[PDB]
Protein backbone atom coordinates (compact mmCIF):
# COMPACT_ATOMS: atom_id res chain seq x y z
CA UNK A 1 0.00 0.00 0.00
CA UNK A 2 2.67 2.47 0.90
CA UNK A 3 4.25 1.64 -2.89
CA UNK A 4 1.64 2.30 -4.65
CA UNK A 5 -0.06 5.10 -2.76
CA UNK A 6 3.44 6.78 -2.82
CA UNK A 7 3.70 5.89 -6.74
CA UNK A 8 -0.09 7.72 -7.53
CA UNK A 9 0.83 10.82 -5.69
CA UNK A 10 3.82 11.10 -7.27
CA UNK A 11 2.58 10.68 -10.25
CA UNK A 12 -0.25 13.13 -9.51
CA UNK A 13 2.80 15.46 -8.54
CA UNK A 14 3.68 15.74 -12.67
CA UNK A 15 -0.33 15.87 -13.81
CA UNK A 16 -0.84 19.34 -12.38
CA UNK A 17 2.56 21.00 -14.11
CA UNK A 18 5.06 20.69 -11.19
CA UNK A 19 8.15 19.84 -10.82
CA UNK A 20 9.70 17.12 -8.82
CA UNK A 21 13.07 17.43 -6.94
CA UNK A 22 14.42 14.11 -6.74
CA UNK A 23 13.57 12.83 -10.75
CA UNK A 24 15.88 9.72 -9.33
CA UNK A 25 13.29 9.07 -7.14
CA UNK A 26 10.60 8.26 -9.62
CA UNK A 27 13.08 7.39 -12.83
CA UNK A 28 14.12 4.07 -10.39
CA UNK A 29 10.02 3.50 -9.59
CA UNK A 30 9.11 3.51 -13.57
CA UNK A 31 12.88 1.38 -14.02
CA UNK A 32 12.06 -1.06 -11.55
CA UNK A 33 9.22 -2.77 -13.60
CA UNK A 34 10.81 -2.68 -17.34
CA UNK A 35 13.01 -4.91 -16.29
CA UNK A 36 10.09 -6.77 -15.44
CA UNK A 37 8.94 -6.72 -18.58
CA UNK A 38 11.52 -9.02 -20.45
CA UNK A 39 11.46 -11.35 -17.23
CA UNK A 40 14.71 -12.21 -15.38
CA UNK A 41 16.28 -9.75 -13.16
CA UNK A 42 18.78 -12.25 -11.65
CA UNK B 1 11.59 -64.34 -4.81
CA UNK B 2 9.28 -61.59 -3.95
CA UNK B 3 6.72 -64.13 -2.22
CA UNK B 4 3.65 -63.52 -3.31
CA UNK B 5 2.47 -62.67 0.63
CA UNK B 6 3.97 -59.48 0.67
CA UNK B 7 2.81 -57.95 -2.11
CA UNK B 8 -1.18 -59.29 -1.50
CA UNK B 9 -0.66 -57.38 1.54
CA UNK B 10 0.41 -54.54 -0.08
CA UNK B 11 -2.43 -54.71 -2.29
CA UNK B 12 -4.77 -54.87 0.25
CA UNK B 13 -3.81 -52.60 2.43
CA UNK B 14 -3.68 -50.18 -0.17
CA UNK B 15 -7.07 -51.21 -1.46
CA UNK B 16 -8.38 -51.08 2.08
CA UNK B 17 -6.88 -47.34 3.08
CA UNK B 18 -8.44 -46.12 -0.62
CA UNK B 19 -11.84 -47.17 0.72
CA UNK B 20 -11.10 -45.40 4.03
CA UNK B 21 -10.00 -41.99 1.93
CA UNK B 22 -13.24 -42.44 -0.01
CA UNK B 23 -14.82 -42.42 3.58
CA UNK B 24 -12.22 -40.03 4.05
CA UNK B 25 -10.29 -41.83 7.22
CA UNK B 26 -7.02 -40.30 7.21
CA UNK B 27 -5.19 -41.59 10.11
CA UNK B 28 -6.33 -45.34 9.06
CA UNK B 29 -5.12 -44.64 5.70
CA UNK B 30 -1.82 -43.53 7.21
CA UNK B 31 -1.28 -46.20 9.59
CA UNK B 32 -2.48 -49.17 6.68
CA UNK B 33 0.29 -47.24 3.99
CA UNK B 34 2.87 -47.19 6.92
CA UNK B 35 2.76 -51.14 7.58
CA UNK B 36 2.30 -51.75 4.53
CA UNK B 37 5.71 -49.77 3.66
CA UNK B 38 7.43 -51.85 6.61
CA UNK B 39 6.27 -54.54 4.76
CA UNK B 40 7.19 -53.28 1.07
CA UNK B 41 9.51 -50.26 1.13
CA UNK B 42 9.76 -50.06 -2.65
CA UNK B 43 6.32 -48.55 -3.87
CA UNK B 44 5.93 -45.33 -5.04
CA UNK B 45 2.26 -44.67 -5.04
CA UNK B 46 2.12 -44.51 -0.98
CA UNK B 47 4.34 -41.58 -1.30
CA UNK B 48 2.29 -39.86 -3.25
CA UNK B 49 -0.85 -40.62 -1.50
CA UNK B 50 0.88 -39.78 1.59
CA UNK B 51 1.77 -36.68 -0.07
CA UNK B 52 -1.27 -35.82 -1.13
CA UNK B 53 -3.03 -36.97 2.59
CA UNK B 54 -0.21 -34.63 4.36
CA UNK B 55 -1.18 -31.49 1.77
CA UNK B 56 -4.64 -31.77 3.05
CA UNK B 57 -3.23 -31.61 6.68
CA UNK B 58 -0.60 -29.76 5.86
CA UNK B 59 2.53 -30.83 6.51
CA UNK B 60 4.72 -30.32 3.66
CA UNK B 61 7.84 -31.69 4.77
CA UNK B 62 6.89 -35.42 5.25
CA UNK B 63 5.04 -34.92 1.65
CA UNK B 64 8.02 -34.10 -0.30
CA UNK B 65 10.15 -36.51 1.33
CA UNK B 66 7.89 -39.02 0.15
CA UNK B 67 7.73 -36.94 -3.12
CA UNK B 68 11.54 -37.27 -3.30
CA UNK B 69 11.35 -40.84 -2.51
CA UNK B 70 8.52 -41.90 -5.34
CA UNK B 71 10.71 -39.77 -7.38
CA UNK B 72 14.00 -42.03 -6.86
CA UNK B 73 11.93 -45.06 -7.39
CA UNK B 74 10.29 -43.96 -10.17
CA UNK B 75 11.49 -40.83 -11.86
CA UNK B 76 8.39 -40.73 -14.22
CA UNK B 77 5.37 -40.93 -11.84
CA UNK B 78 3.01 -38.77 -13.35
CA UNK B 79 0.89 -38.72 -10.44
CA UNK B 80 3.81 -37.56 -8.24
CA UNK B 81 4.66 -34.50 -10.60
CA UNK B 82 1.22 -33.72 -9.97
CA UNK B 83 1.22 -34.10 -6.25
CA UNK B 84 4.58 -32.85 -5.44
CA UNK B 85 3.72 -29.74 -7.97
CA UNK B 86 0.68 -28.81 -5.97
CA UNK B 87 2.31 -29.50 -2.82
CA UNK B 88 5.04 -26.74 -3.76
CA UNK B 89 2.26 -24.63 -4.98
CA UNK B 90 0.83 -24.84 -1.61
CA UNK B 91 3.61 -24.07 0.04
CA UNK B 92 4.42 -20.62 -2.01
CA UNK B 93 8.24 -21.77 -3.65
CA UNK B 94 5.59 -20.98 -7.17
CA UNK B 95 8.73 -21.49 -10.26
CA UNK B 96 9.02 -25.17 -9.45
CA UNK B 97 5.69 -25.84 -9.65
CA UNK B 98 5.35 -23.28 -12.76
CA UNK B 99 8.01 -25.57 -14.45
CA UNK B 100 6.60 -28.70 -13.80
CA UNK B 101 3.08 -27.64 -15.32
CA UNK B 102 4.47 -26.72 -17.95
CA UNK B 103 6.77 -29.40 -19.20
CA UNK B 104 3.59 -31.51 -17.94
CA UNK B 105 1.21 -29.33 -20.35
CA UNK B 106 3.92 -29.28 -22.97
CA UNK B 107 3.93 -33.70 -23.14
CA UNK B 108 0.35 -33.80 -22.40
CA UNK B 109 -2.00 -30.67 -23.32
CA UNK B 110 -5.67 -32.37 -23.27
CA UNK B 111 -6.14 -31.94 -19.62
CA UNK B 112 -8.59 -28.82 -18.96
CA UNK B 113 -8.73 -28.84 -15.09
CA UNK B 114 -4.83 -29.05 -15.39
CA UNK B 115 -4.82 -26.35 -17.71
CA UNK B 116 -7.19 -23.79 -15.58
CA UNK B 117 -5.15 -24.73 -12.61
CA UNK B 118 -1.93 -23.35 -14.95
CA UNK B 119 -3.41 -20.37 -15.68
CA UNK B 120 -5.08 -19.34 -12.66
CA UNK B 121 -1.21 -19.60 -11.13
CA UNK B 122 0.50 -18.24 -13.72
CA UNK B 123 -1.54 -15.08 -12.86
CA UNK B 124 -1.05 -15.37 -9.09
CA UNK B 125 3.11 -15.46 -10.20
CA UNK B 126 2.46 -12.31 -12.61
CA UNK B 127 0.60 -10.38 -9.54
CA UNK B 128 3.02 -12.09 -7.02
CA UNK B 129 6.43 -10.52 -9.37
CA UNK B 130 5.04 -7.36 -10.25
CA UNK B 131 3.70 -6.22 -6.41
CA UNK B 132 7.15 -5.77 -5.55
CA UNK C 1 9.83 -1.14 -29.97
CA UNK C 2 8.30 2.17 -30.83
CA UNK C 3 6.57 2.67 -27.79
CA UNK C 4 9.59 1.30 -25.45
CA UNK C 5 11.75 3.69 -27.30
CA UNK C 6 9.52 6.96 -26.95
CA UNK C 7 9.10 5.97 -23.19
CA UNK C 8 12.63 5.86 -22.88
CA UNK C 9 13.05 8.86 -24.80
CA UNK C 10 10.21 10.77 -22.42
CA UNK C 11 11.75 9.55 -19.01
CA UNK C 12 14.94 10.64 -20.18
CA UNK C 13 13.13 13.94 -21.15
CA UNK C 14 11.43 14.47 -17.84
CA UNK C 15 14.92 13.76 -15.92
CA UNK C 16 16.98 15.91 -17.62
CA UNK C 17 15.53 19.46 -16.54
CA UNK C 18 13.15 19.59 -19.97
CA UNK C 19 9.70 20.13 -19.85
CA UNK C 20 7.26 18.05 -21.70
CA UNK C 21 4.86 18.68 -24.38
CA UNK C 22 1.94 16.82 -23.19
CA UNK C 23 1.56 15.60 -19.59
CA UNK C 24 -1.82 13.82 -19.90
CA UNK C 25 -0.74 11.62 -22.48
CA UNK C 26 1.87 10.57 -20.59
CA UNK C 27 -0.10 10.17 -17.23
CA UNK C 28 -1.64 7.63 -19.74
CA UNK C 29 0.52 5.95 -20.70
CA UNK C 30 1.97 5.09 -17.04
CA UNK C 31 -1.70 4.41 -16.04
CA UNK C 32 -2.43 1.80 -18.45
CA UNK C 33 0.84 0.00 -18.02
CA UNK C 34 -0.15 -0.28 -14.09
CA UNK C 35 -3.60 -1.37 -15.26
CA UNK C 36 -2.41 -3.85 -17.34
CA UNK C 37 0.90 -5.42 -14.76
CA UNK C 38 -2.69 -5.55 -12.50
CA UNK C 39 -3.85 -7.56 -15.25
CA UNK C 40 -7.51 -5.65 -15.36
CA UNK C 41 -8.14 -5.95 -18.97
CA UNK C 42 -11.75 -5.48 -20.28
Amino acid sequence: VKDLVVLLFETALLSSGFSLEDPQTHSNRIYRMIKLGLGIDE
Amino acid sequence: PPADGALKRAEELKTQANDYFKAKDYENAIKFYSQAIELNPSNAIYYGNRSLAYLRTECYGYALGDATRAIELDKKYIKGYYRRAASNMALGKFRAALRDYETVVKVKPHDKDAKMKYQECNKIVKQKAFER
